[PDB]
């Protein structure tokens, strides 16, 4: 190679890490009554 | 205008005026380069393939 300045590559910085952001979340579902209400129904009284 | 052509008359200046006239010329452009693999693909690896 002769004396000079030459182009050889395009360099590019890869990321160190990853960021996820979503809304200021609210409104949980009423599921806790279905599993752990104080005494479960009979098969005729049947809460849904 | 009407130059009064004459068979035997000549017009000769009795006075003179110095002048300064600007002339403007371009000489160079903005030196430019393009990372074509980034321009085409935007770091999509599959486009880069
Ligand atoms: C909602 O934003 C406020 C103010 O920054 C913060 O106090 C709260 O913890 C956030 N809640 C959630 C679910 O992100
Ligand atoms: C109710 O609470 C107990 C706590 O030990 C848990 O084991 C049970 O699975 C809960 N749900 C039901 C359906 O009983
Ligand atoms: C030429 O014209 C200028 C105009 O300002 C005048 O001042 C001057 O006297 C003239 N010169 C001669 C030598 O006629």
């Amino acid at each position: 190679i002769d004396k000079g300045i030459y182009q050889t590559s395009n360099f590019r910085v890869v990321p160190s890490g990853d960021v996820v952001r979503f809304p200021n979340i609210t409104n949980l579902c009423p599921f806790g009554e279905v599993f752990n209400a104080t005494k479960f129904p009979s098969v005729y009284a049947w809460e849904r | 205008s009407s130059i009064a052509y004459s068979n035997n008359t000549i017009a000769i200046p009795t006075n003179f005026s110095i002048s300064i006239t600007t002339e403007v010329m371009p000489v160079s452009m903005a030196k430019t380069s393009v990372d074509c693999n980034m321009y085409i693909c935007g770091d999509s690896t599959e486009c880069a393939n």
